[PDB]
Parts: C-alpha cells; structure tokens; sequence
C-alpha cells in the first residue's frame, strides 16, 4: 500500500532511490525502504517482466508530447472532465501537456466567487492580474484589483488572512490548494458561469454571506457595539429551512426523522 | 486547450455542455464521447439527466482518470 | 503541606495536588490548561508554549472524558471572546486578562488552537495504550 | 436543512456533546441574527435567545 502510495505521488524519491543514492532532508526508516525497492526493481527486472511504471512514464510521456508536431496519430476530439476536486498535480501537468491539441473542458466547482487560495511570492502575485471573460457578454476580476495586493489582505509569508467567512477559512483547506494547483498554468483558459443567490430565505442568507467573502459575526469591541443588538439583519420567526433537533436513543431519533418528513 | 469554468452548481455547466454538444455536432457521433468522473451514482446521475433532456443514453462511457 | 492557587505553581519536575472532598477538581485542572496553552506563570512558568495536539490527559471512567472536552471547549472560547473584550467578569479570566502580555498573539493563538480540538489528546488508559502501540 | 445529534445518554441521563463543526455552524448563526422580540436589548442575550429558540429538544418515550 505505502509503495502504491509513493509511485502514484512521489516520482523524484524513486528516481533517486533506483540509483540508491539517499534523499535529504528526511526523518528515519528511509535507509531500508529505498534498498527495499531498488532490489524489487532488479528482481522484477530478472522476472524478464516489463519495467515500465508510472513515475517514469509520466516524465516520458511530456517529453514525447512537448517535443512533437501538431497530427498525432489516432486520438479522439475533446473529452470533458466534471465533479472532482482533488487530483495528483502529475495529473494537471498530464492534461496541460495534452491541451496542445485536443479541446478539453474542466468543470471545477468552487464555493466562493472569487480568489481565496494561498500566494507565492510578491513577483508570482503579479501573474494574477489577468481577467476572467463571462459566457459571452464581458469579463470579471477579484474584488479592489489594486486593493487586495495594496492593503494587507496578502501577508508575506502565508496565505489570505483575512478570509472573511470562519466557515470557509476553517473548512477550505483542500479547496485552498486545489486552487493554487489550478490558478498556475500559462495554457489555460480562465472564464466563468455563476448564478446568483437572492437571500430571503435564512438558508440563502447563509449561502450568500459563504459566496460574497464577507462576515455578519460581531464581536462588540466598544461597549456601545457589545449594547446594541440591532446591527445585524433581522430573523423571519417561522424560517424553518435550517433546525436542530436533539435525541436520546438512535432508533428515537430516527422514528423522529420519519414522522418529520411525513408532515414535511 | 485547456479550458476551465469555475461553477456555483452544476446544473448550469451540465447545460453548458448540453449548449456546446448542440452547437458543434461531431462529424462522428458514433465515437464514444468520453466523460470523466467520480464515482458510479454521479455517473448514473450524469446518464439520468442526458436521457431526461435528450430523450436519448447511448454511447456515452464513464472511465476512472486512471 | 501548602496552599495552592492557579497562577503560582511551578510547572516543571513532578508535583502531587490533593484537593479535598467538595472542591470540584476540574476548575482547577482547565485553569492550568489554558496555563500550559498560552505559555504563562512568571518565571515559574513552562520555558516555551504548546500546541493542543501534545497535552496528553487521561482519565479513567468513560463518561468523563466528553464533559472534560467539552467544558475545555467552553473555556477557551469564553477566554477567546473576553480577551477580544477586555472586560471579564470571573475573577479567574480577571487575572488572567490582567496577566496577558500580548492580547494580539494571544488571540491569534486561540484561533489557531480552538479548530484543532477536533484531534485533541484525551483518553483512557486502553485507549492511550492503544493508540501507542499502533503508532 | 436538517441536522441532528445525539444529545444526552439514556443510560445515566449524563451529557454529551455535538461535534465542533456543528458547534461552530450554530456560533455563526447565534452571532449571525437576531429575534425579532427583543431587537435592542443586547448583542450576547441576543444570540443566547436565538440559540435557545432554535434549539427543538424531544423526549425519551414516544408516549408522554
């Protein structure tokens, strides 16, 4: 498993651990997995089996793609891709090499409207001044396009502080590097379909404070804030799209579910 | 060419898809147009809601990225 | 054969608490906590802070263990939110808030320790054990 | 949407408690809005009162 592990998301350690050479900058136990897979290596080689594997497959499989015309031989038009959100980045550098010829189309899918992901370097935010275009009508950019940058949304070190929603900075970690992987590539095309979310409704409330990057929490500060109670939107009294309803026993709790969704 | 949308639900880019199928018709429409996925229900959902609107599922597979 | 408050014992070597019949001893132990959590006790306090994936604390009965949690949980929120406050009304978070050196990092530290309670180190001793010995 | 937990043990009648995510979904919401009873009365009663209004609490027998 751990070795099934390694070939789909660690080429360069097996590259260096073929030639048995050490890799630095790690913990223990990598002083026997790395003569561990060389000798699987020249055992599977004596089995006369073929020695093609993935890690070494991927970097020849660019290599002979980069380095071609524009007619290859035998492959289909277009495909599109939907519904997944965390790929190996060997993957992404896969399709990019594809993108040459054939038309693909990622249909990613993410929470929030515009940017959220982490940064690199003070130069690499400098790339991401380009534009996103709309369906056919104009296009679109992340909100203060010289603000963000100016003012301390973007610290020197890490990511966007200042993420506005406690959900989406709490839960978001996948999304945050799914985004930095996705928003690196210079052969892409970048153009958006969204809908927008009337808030009415408590549920919409909250998906459109989650979409809008912003936060309706107050903390009260000043005493006058910590006073008050009328800053923040009002509450329908018979909103009844989001509960909470508490339970004893399982099977309770399920007779509950049951009967709620009957007068549902 | 690599082509991203960023989405809010998948509904409007399922019609998007539907919109550039309709627009550009394949000189071969007995070439599997391939569609990747997820899972096995996202594939069933994806064929459910194909037949709903085209009246119309055939030849339409659903490897893993593998 | 001494009193004890709180803010005063020295947090190094091997020290053995006894409170008596009627004294709660979970005030007490969230207290020092809270202490070990944000590095602070004079010079008698911890060298360095900690993080809350390394405070190991076991306890016996089963029950137990999801009232400490969740009583820690309160805790620190309360403590979180009177620190952005700076105006408390238990006389514990009092001198502690009168104890903070710096409310900014203080703050900062409890938000980044309050979502990783979802993984904290609470156990048994066979739970402990176990989840030793897999390691 | 409809989230629900295990509140309380049957056995012993002690407490538990719902996951932190939970937690923090019903922080939010308290912090979030406010009854429509007491609209200036206080930001912290506010949310406690919202808290406590959203909260639906049933019983160990289906018959009482």
């Amino acid at each position: 498993d751990l070795f099934d592990q390694y070939l789909v998301y660690r080429p360069d350690w097996l590259a260096q651990w073929e030639t048995g050479h050490l890799v630095e900058g790690l913990g223990e136990a990598q002083a026997w997995q790395a003569p561990l897979w060389k000798a699987l290596v020249e055992y599977t080689h004596q089995l006369g089996q073929p020695r093609w594997h993935r890690a070494n497959l991927y970097q020849r499989f660019i290599e002979t793609l980069e380095s071609a015309t524009t007619c290859p031989p035998g492959l289909p038009s277009r495909v599109f891709i939907c519904g997944i959100s965390a790929l190996p980045p060997v993957y992404l550098q896969a399709l990019q090499a594809l993108g040459k010829h054939i038309e693909i189309h990622l249909l990613f899918t993410n929470p929030c409207r515009y940017y959220w992901g982490d940064i690199k370097d003070p130069a690499y935010l400098a790339k991401l001044l380009t534009r996103q275009r709309r369906h056919s009508f104009e296009d679109r950019e992340l909100p203060l396009f010289r603000d963000s940058e100016n003012a301390g949304q973007l610290f020197n070190s890490d990511g966007e502080q200042d993420v506005g929603n406690p959900l989406l900075a709490s839960w978001g970690k996948l999304g945050r590097d799914y985004i930095y992987l996705l928003s690196d590539l210079e052969s892409s095309q970048e153009l958006d379909a969204f809908v927008d979310v009337t808030p009415d409704n408590l549920l919409h409330n909250i998906q459109s404070d989650i979409l809008e990057l912003e936060n309706r929490a107050v903390a009260g500060v000043n005493i006058e804030e910590f006073s008050r109670s009328d800053n923040k939107r009002p509450l329908d009294p018979l909103d009844s799209s989001i509960t909470f309803h508490v339970c004893h026993s399982p099977q309770r709790e399920v007779e509950v579910l049951h009967d709620r969704l009957l007068a549902m | 060419m690599l082509r991203v949308y960023h989405s809010n639900r998948l509904d409007v880019l399922e019609a998007l898809m539907e919109f550039i199928v309709e627009r550009e018709r394949l000189d071969d429409p007995f070439e599997p147009e391939m569609i990747l996925v997820q899972s096995t229900g996202m594939a069933q959902w994806l064929q459910m809601t194909l037949s709903q609107k085209f009246g119309i599922a055939a030849n339409i597979d659903f490897p893993l990225p593998a | 054969a001494e009193t004890l408050d709180p803010l005063r014992l020295p947090l190094q070597g091997e020290r053995l608490i006894e409170a008596s019949a009627g004294t709660g001893k979970t005030f007490t132990i969230a207290a020092l906590y809270l202490r070990l959590l944000l590095g602070l006790g004079g010079s008698a306090a911890f060298p360095r802070p900690l993080t809350v994936e390394e405070l190991l604390v076991v306890t016996f009965t089963e029950a137990a263990t999801a009232e400490l949690r969740g009583r820690i949980r309160s805790n620190i929120h309360e403590l979180r939110i009177a620190c952005l406050r700076e105006t408390t009304d238990n006389p514990l978070y009092e001198r502690l808030l009168e104890e903070i050196d710096d409310k900014a990092q203080a703050a900062q530290w409890l938000l980044l320790a309050e979502r990783q309670m979802d993984e904290a180190a609470v156990f048994t001793i066979h739970g402990f054990c176990q989840r030793m010995l897999n390691l | 949407l409809y989230i629900s937990y295990i509140g309380r043990s049957i056995q012993d009648n002690s407490e538990r408690f719902p996951s932190v995510l939970v937690q923090e979904l019903i922080d939010y919401i308290g912090q979030s809005h406010y009854l429509p009873g007491d609209e200036a009365l206080n930001c912290d009663e506010s949310e406690a009162r919202v808290k406590a209004h959203l909260t639906c609490l049933h019983t160990r027998m289906p018959f009482d």
